């Protein structure tokens, strides 16, 4: 009838126009069952330490323990050499070298060329 | 000063807050007729635009048309 | 604008080109013609250090404005006729150049019409 | 719809312990127990200023060349110098477009 | 510049400090006459903003217009600035319109 | 201080819009319940207001008569 | 200064001041403790209507899931005063 | 966010939230009060048209076309409440919230001024910590074997027994702080 | 210059010979009255250096490293004396002797008229900072990292070595004034070539040079307080003094054979600056700003100007200044919460006001905001590069937008924002700390009133 809305990467799909929330079943009504179990006990356990009179300093949060220890340390481990890691790794860690040393010495070699004919206008260039 | 909340009616107003907001715009509108009045030319210009079709050949000097 | 209106949508052969003005000699169809003079000397308007885009035709009542505007300082209203006077040379001064631009116009139209004219009567 | 018994009791039980608690913010008389002319503003903030610069810069900085630079003062025709004493003649005979 | 624009963001900031740090112009009512001082500042304000001849706004504005149509320039700047000073004034009485004008808009506690 | 709310009996919609707007909805047979918080809006010293070109001209009177009574005593003044 | 301390009897008065200006409404048969489904006979239609009414007087949002759980003027007062850290 | 979430929102959640948020954009772009008034007992109208509706899937089919209408005629610019959560105020005042157990570090010389208020507060902490044993076990007594399934907490029954997990809700720094 | 190496030689005995007590007290007295004497080696000369003996001399580059080192090992021993409370008085005095070792070899290595104990004692720096390193480390990880420190360091300096001992057989001397008097040219051969590639790629990976850098990250972080404040202040300045020292003998070569490294230098500090945006450790954040600047040190040696020159010495005093203030700031944090993830603990403005402060300053110094001795270094850099190759502004210029992001990004992750809930063992700041901050910063402001001692000796 109106105009429609398509999603994309950052501007995604509003919660309101999802077919998948239009259509529902006892199946997803368990899921999101279990999901608000499992909230509900990690919510619990995070509260009951927080409002502990005796507690002094941090509470741990393994969440975030395993959030930095899977953005540093675990990367290597499960690193393999596959025809898209190395295609990548050499593109960008080659190209932008020999593109940059190809326009400075384009340019340094235009500008040698022009000093030695006499032609490049370096008066007052005392200093360097 | 002390005003206080009136719930639903108009707020206290206090004479001297609006004798400077009359006065200030009274000024103000004074001050444009005043100088419109005095320095009317820099809005309607000074000097009268001439119009070029009503130039003589004479004063500008081109042969007529077969030398 | 009317004469944007001519050059870019009219004829633009018999339209000035404000970049390349005048075409016709100075002297063409006038007999002849006086030389424009000056007032000001260049010692005093480097003196007076006025600009160097001020230091027109219209200089010296330009350095007399400056002069009472700098003698007359807190009474800043004092300043009238002079200013005027200025003003006015300013515009004979535009009003000059305006008869410079039609008499291009003019001379350019009439040169080409003339021009064809006579490659007509030739063509004949 | 609705709040539960459970839900009201509990709130109610929370609503008067947190009034308690705002109660208890509140200071008394004593709480703060502390422990144990007209125009002297534009001298000691103008004019002990203007007087140091003043000193600084018409006896260290002026004792330099090209340290402080002052633009020639603009002559017109018609004025007279004050060293010298000279005189600039006037302007050729205006041509009186009256 | 510097004058009305400084003047024109104070009275909108009494404005906004008024009506219990409001800031959107939708639930703000009838000013006129509830903020005197105020009104007459920002009509003012818009006034001068708008090259209102002989106000501040005008000695400048004014000669600006009048300089850049009278020079060698581009076309499509020039219509873009006269259509620029045009909307200037159209959000000017934006302002004036939603600001002050009409009937109250705001919560009952005045 | 110490300030009471006024008597609510006293807001009605007789002689505003509001009363446009509930003779039009009756015409569709619908109601508007509400007619009467607004009414607060249109009843007390919010009642008239300026319009755009009345905000304009607000210290016009004022400073017209000073510009005339200035430009008076400018014409016989000049007369010594 | 700034506003005044509002009050638990001020909410109190504002919320049935709000309540009484209701055409659904009548004023004598309502009280503080009246139940908008049972003893006022209205719809949740009229219960929203009735947040949003509240929302506009008092100036702040209250929350779709805290809103649809107030179904009496004295729920309402001690929500607010809740909210605003009202204790007098 | 005073009440605890549930698993899913029902029809007739759904139903509410799309009719205030279509009221209140409709508020955003009808300015004025009265045709504001107009349009929502129109809009009302519309609602509770087919507030008689005995099958659920035409009644979801109509909720969906709401929606996309809503989406289609929102308004860009909708008028926020400041202090809601894309107000003008919405967080302004959060950096002058200082927690409670901050005041257990203060110099004796501070803690030397407002004598009665340490008191005050050495008697509230001396509760906290009486009551807390009881709060945990009666937590435990009353939550299921499978942990609990909502975030909703139990109030007090006994004598002189306090809602368990209250001290972080009780002693909330303020609205406005400083 | 013995009056100033041998009072370190009698910090050691004093140190082993105080009460248990008093060590700290000492040692911090003792070193500060040392960096004061240590003062008197800025009276430099504008043609040569102060030849004070056949062994050592000084010069207007080295003069302002000596005074550095001098002035930070007080500091060290103040940021230390927080964590090591419960240590035995023996490993104290331990401790306290390998910071006084490692004072002492740097000081003997500054101002060593020879090429061949220069490298000695350039290589003896080594010990006391693996020893530190992995002895006080804190966590598991340091045993790897001081790998990673010492052969990255010893497969640089091992051939150099052999150039050094090359060259003394065919000039016939090491002895610094007879090399620079009697330079000749490079001619353009391999055997040549490697010569240069053997005297640079030790100082290249002791700056370190992008892709030379992989030990930095791990020495930096895994190390303690003052094992980081001596590696990123002092250290890492060896690699520039080294190669503007050796860089007089291998002209006209350089004019080719920088390309390769002035490349890596510029994409980099480009890489490095946008690596510090994603970063959940508070303490690689800054390892990896230092590499940034050190690329940029690095680009103003290998072009060889005088105004390169000039901005490379400024811009190593302030970024040893700046890098160990930003350390000592993180290391507070961690010593509260016992945690180096950045988004832990976050609102500590509010509980820590002075701290804030200090925070901000150190953030404004390191993004090289005028008029500090930082931003002259980069501009006089950025100047000398401009007049090398025109094209070099944008890369340089991108550098100067992306420190500044990473550099707010950092104080208003750790500082603004509100604080966490569950955190509630935050103490207020003592005076140790407030006084540490204090002394890193002002020495910094009172260089930007006279610059000229650490221009260098193109001043
Ligand atoms: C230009 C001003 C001229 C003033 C003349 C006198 C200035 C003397 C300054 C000497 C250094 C002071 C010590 C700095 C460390 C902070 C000490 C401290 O903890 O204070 C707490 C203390 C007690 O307050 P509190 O109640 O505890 O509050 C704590 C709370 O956390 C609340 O904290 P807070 O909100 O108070 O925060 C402290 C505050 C202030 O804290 C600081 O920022 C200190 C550091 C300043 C910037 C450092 C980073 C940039 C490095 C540039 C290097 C410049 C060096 C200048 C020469 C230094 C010589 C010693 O933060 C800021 O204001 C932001 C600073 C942004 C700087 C913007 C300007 C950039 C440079 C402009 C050019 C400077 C030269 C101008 C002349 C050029 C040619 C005409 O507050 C103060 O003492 C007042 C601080 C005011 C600082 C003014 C900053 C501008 C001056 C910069 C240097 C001036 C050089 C003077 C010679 C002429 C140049
Ligand atoms: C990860 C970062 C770590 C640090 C990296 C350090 C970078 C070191 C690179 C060394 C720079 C230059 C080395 C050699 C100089 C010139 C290189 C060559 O390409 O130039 C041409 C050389 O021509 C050909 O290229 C011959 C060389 C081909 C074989 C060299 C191997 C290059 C393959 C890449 C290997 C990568 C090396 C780094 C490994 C990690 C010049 O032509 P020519 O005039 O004839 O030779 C001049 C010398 N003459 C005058 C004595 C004759
Ligand atoms: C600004 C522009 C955007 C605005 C555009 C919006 C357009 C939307 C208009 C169309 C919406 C509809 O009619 S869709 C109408 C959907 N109809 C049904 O679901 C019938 C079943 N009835 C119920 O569920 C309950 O009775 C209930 C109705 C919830 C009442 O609840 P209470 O009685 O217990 O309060």
């Amino acid at each position: 009838s109106f105009p429609k809305y398509k999603p994309s990467r950052l501007a995604t799909l509003p919660a309101t126009l999802d077919p998948a929330e239009y259509d529902i079943s006892p199946e997803t009504r368990k899921a999101q069952a279990e999901r608000l179990a499992i909230r509900s006990r990690l919510k619990r356990e995070y509260l009951l330490q927080y409002n502990d009179p005796n507690r002094l300093g941090v509470i741990e949060d393994p969440a975030l323990i395993r959030w930095t220890y899977a953005r540093s340390a675990n990367i290597y481990p499960n690193f393999r050499p596959t025809p898209k890691t190395s295609l990548l790794g050499a593109l960008f860690g080659i190209g932008p070298l020999f593109f940059w040393y190809y326009v400075f010495k384009t340019d340094r070699d235009k500008k040698e060329k022009l000093i030695q004919e006499g032609k490049l206008d370096q008066t007052f260039n005392i200093s360097y | 000063v002390h005003i206080e909340p009136r719930y639903r009616q108009f707020p206290q107003l206090t004479r001297s807050q609006l004798i400077q907001a009359e006065f200030f715009s009274a000024t103000m509108w004074f001050w444009i007729l005043w100088r419109f009045w005095h320095d009317s030319d820099a809005v309607l210009g000074h000097f009268p635009y001439p119009d070029p079709s009503q130039w003589t050949d004479e004063e500008l000097g081109i042969l007529p048309d077969d030398e | 604008g009317a004469h944007l209106a001519r050059r870019y949508l009219g004829d633009a052969s018999k339209e000035p080109d404000p970049l390349r003005m005048p075409t016709f000699p100075p002297d063409y169809g006038f007999p002849e013609r006086k030389e424009r003079e000056m007032v000001a000397t260049q010692q005093e308007m480097n003196d007076a250090q006025l600009m160097l885009q001020q230091r027109d035709y219209c200089a010296h009542y330009l350095i007399q404005l400056l002069k009472c505007k700098r003698d007359s300082f807190p009474n800043f209203l004092a300043c009238k006729h002079e200013q005027h006077d200025w003003d006015y040379c300013e515009h004979l001064d535009y009003v000059k150049r305006m008869k410079e631009f039609e008499r291009e116009r003019r001379l350019l139209q009439r040169k080409k019409r003339r021009e064809q004219r006579e490659a007509e009567m030739a063509r004949g | 719809s609705g709040y539960t018994p459970d839900e009201k009791l509990r709130l109610q039980q929370l609503r008067e312990l947190r009034r308690r608690w705002l109660k208890d913010q509140e200071l008394s008389p004593r709480e703060p127990v502390l422990p144990p002319r007209h125009s002297i503003f534009a001298v000691t903030h103008v004019l002990i200023p203007v007087w140091i610069i003043h000193y600084y810069l018409k006896y260290h900085v002026t004792a330099k060349p090209y340290t402080v630079v002052e633009r020639k003062p603009r002559i017109f025709p018609g004025d007279t110098i004050l060293e010298t004493g000279e005189v600039i003649p006037l302007m050729k005979e205006f041509p009186d477009q009256h | 510049h510097a004058f009305f624009k400084a003047m024109l963001f104070m009275c909108s900031g009494s404005i906004i400090h008024s009506l219990n740090d409001e800031q959107d112009i939708r639930k703000m009512g009838g000013l006129y006459k509830a903020m005197p001082f105020t009104t007459t500042a920002l009509i003012i304000g818009s006034l001068a903003l708008t090259g209102m001849p002989y106000l501040t706004g005008f000695y400048s504005k004014d000669l600006i217009i009048e300089a850049v149509n009278m020079s060698y320039t581009n076309a499509w700047a020039l219509l873009m600035t006269l259509i620029a000073t045009s909307l200037t004034a159209a959000y000017s009485t934006r302002i004036i319109f939603f600001a002050f004008l009409g009937k109250p808009r705001f919560p009952p506690l005045v | 201080s110490k300030m009471e709310l006024p008597d609510y009996k006293q807001w009605k919609i007789e002689g505003t819009p509001l009363e446009t707007v509930q003779e039009k909805l009756a015409a569709r047979g619908l109601r508007d319940p509400w007619g009467r918080n607004e009414a607060w809006r249109y009843s007390g010293g919010f009642a008239n207001n300026v319009s755009f070109v009345g905000a304009l001209l607000k210290g016009f009177k004022w400073g017209f008569a000073a510009f005339v009574v200035a430009v008076g005593a400018e014409y016989y003044l000049e007369s010594q | 200064s700034d506003a005044p301390p509002l009050t638990l009897e001020a909410i109190k008065d504002r919320v049935l001041y709000v309540l009484k200006l209701y055409d659904k409404i009548d004023p004598e048969k309502l009280s503080v403790n009246s139940h908008f489904m049972k003893d006022l006979g209205l719809d949740s239609l009229d219960q929203v209507e009735i947040i949003m009414a509240m929302e506009d007087e008092f100036g702040f949002e209250i929350p779709d899931i805290d809103a649809e759980k107030l179904m009496c003027p004295q729920e309402i007062v001690d929500y607010i005063a809740d909210k605003k850290d009202v204790y007098e | 966010a005073f009440s605890a979430p549930a698993a899913y929102l029902t029809h007739q959640q759904k139903v509410l939230r799309l009719y205030k948020r279509a009221l209140r954009h409709l508020e955003s772009w009808c300015v004025h009060r009265d045709k504001y008034r107009y349009f929502a007992c129109l809009m009302r109208a519309r609602f509770d048209e087919h507030k008689n509706e005995k099958d659920m899937v035409k009644a979801t089919q109509l909720l969906r076309q709401a929606e996309e209408e809503f989406w289609y005629g929102q308004h860009p610019q909708p008028y926020i409440f400041p202090e809601s959560p894309g107000g003008t105020s919405y967080e302004r005042y959060e950096c002058y919230k200082v927690p409670e157990w901050c005041l257990d570090d203060w110099h004796p010389s501070e803690k030397a001024m407002y004598p009665d208020y340490f008191a005050k507060r050495e008697q509230w902490k001396r509760l906290r910590r009486e009551s807390w044993e009881r709060e945990v076990k009666q937590l435990q007594e009353e939550t299921p074997p499978g942990g609990p399934r909502t975030e909703a907490l139990p109030p007090a029954r006994k004598e002189g027994d306090l809602p368990p997990l209250w001290w972080h809700i009780v002693t909330r720094p303020r609205e406005r702080p400083m | 210059m013995l009056k100033i190496i041998i009072p370190t030689t009698m910090l050691l005995p004093m140190t082993w010979m105080s009460k248990h007590n008093m060590i700290w007290i000492n040692a911090t007295v003792h070193s500060l009255l040392i960096s004061l004497i240590s003062l008197s080696l800025l009276n430099q000369l504008g043609e040569n250096s102060l030849n004070f003996s056949l062994t050592f001399f000084s010069d207007s580059l080295s003069a302002p490293l000596l005074v550095l080192t001098t002035w930070l090992l007080p500091l060290m021993l103040m940021a230390s004396q927080s964590h090591l409370s419960k240590e035995t008085t023996t490993r104290k005095k331990l401790y306290i002797t390998m910071l006084i070792l490692l004072q002492l070899f740097l000081i003997m290595t500054f101002t060593a008229t020879e090429l061949i104990l220069f490298y000695i004692l350039f290589e003896a720096t080594l010990v006391p900072t693996l020893i530190i390193i992995t002895r006080w480390g804190n966590q598991t990880e340091r045993l790897n990292a001081g790998l990673y420190f010492l052969f990255y360091t010893l497969a640089g300096s091992l051939p150099l070595l052999v150039a050094l001992v090359y060259i003394q057989n065919t000039t016939g001397s090491l002895n610094f004034l007879i090399i620079h008097y009697w330079s000749h040219p490079l001619s353009n051969s391999w055997s040549n070539i490697f010569m240069w590639l053997a005297c640079i790629m030790a100082f290249m990976v002791k700056m370190p040079l992008y892709g030379l850098h992989l030990w930095l990250p791990k020495a930096h972080v895994e190390a303690p307080i003052a094992g980081s404040m001596v590696l990123a202040a002092v250290l890492l300045k060896l690699g520039g003094y080294g190669m503007m020292r050796i860089t007089t003998i291998l002209n006209p070569l350089t004019n080719y054979m920088a390309y390769p490294f002035l490349m890596l230098s510029m994409w980099g500090m480009i890489m490095t600056s946008s690596i510090c945006l994603r970063q959940t450790d508070l303490k690689s954040l800054i390892a990896y700003s230092s590499v940034s600047h050190m690329a940029l040190v690095i680009v103003a040696i290998m072009i060889q100007t005088p105004w390169s020159f000039m901005g490379a010495t400024a811009l190593m005093i302030a970024h040893g200044l700046t890098s160990s203030m930003l350390f000592c700031l993180a290391n507070t944090n961690y010593e509260r919460v016992h945690s180096r993830t950045m988004i832990l603990a976050r609102g500590l403005q509010t509980l820590l006001p002075l701290m804030a402060t200090w925070w901000l300053v150190a953030s404004l110094t390191n993004l090289a905001l005028p008029p500090s001795i930082n931003l002259i270094g980069e501009l006089f850099i950025i100047t000398a590069s401009f007049s090398w190759s025109n094209i070099t502004i944008i890369l340089m210029g991108m550098n100067m937008m992306i420190t500044a992001l990473y550099s707010l990004y950092m104080l208003i992750t750790t500082q603004r924002g509100k604080y966490t809930h569950h955190i509630n063992n935050i103490k207020p700041s003592f005076t140790r700390e407030n006084a540490l901050m204090a002394l890193h910063i002002l020495p910094l402001l009172l260089l930007t009133l006279n610059p000229k001692m650490i221009l260098g000796p193109l001043y």
